[PDB]
């Protein structure tokens, strides 16, 4: 399940950090990075519990 | 083959991109390619956006 949660958008344009960083400027790529970070952090916390 | 002709060196009267940055357009590859442009006069209500 953990490995399958990496290919999730969580409300972003893509699930790959490289595509977001290549296509987009930092000040308005920060929001996509933030949504990805929140989703992955939640999944990791659930796994550990 | 073609880039930078109007990407940077043009009188940008209005140039607004969604989902991408204008300066990064020279490093990307596009699929299901339209890259097409729709030529209209569009009155003057410049609210063609999502």
């Amino acid at each position: 399940t953990l490995v399958k949660q990496l290919s999730s958008n969580f409300g972003a344009i893509s699930s790959v950090l490289n595509d977001i960083l290549s296509r987009l400027d930092p000040p308005e790529a920060e929001v996509q990075i933030d949504r990805l970070i929140t989703g992955r952090l939640q999944s990791l916390q659930t796994y550990v519990t | 083959a073609d880039y930078s002709v109007l990407y940077n060196s043009a009188s940008f009267s209005t140039f607004k991109c969604y989902g991408v940055s204008p300066t990064k357009l020279n490093d990307l590859c596009f699929t299901n390619v339209y890259a097409d442009s729709f030529v209209i006069r569009g009155d003057e209500v410049r609210q063609i956006a999502p």
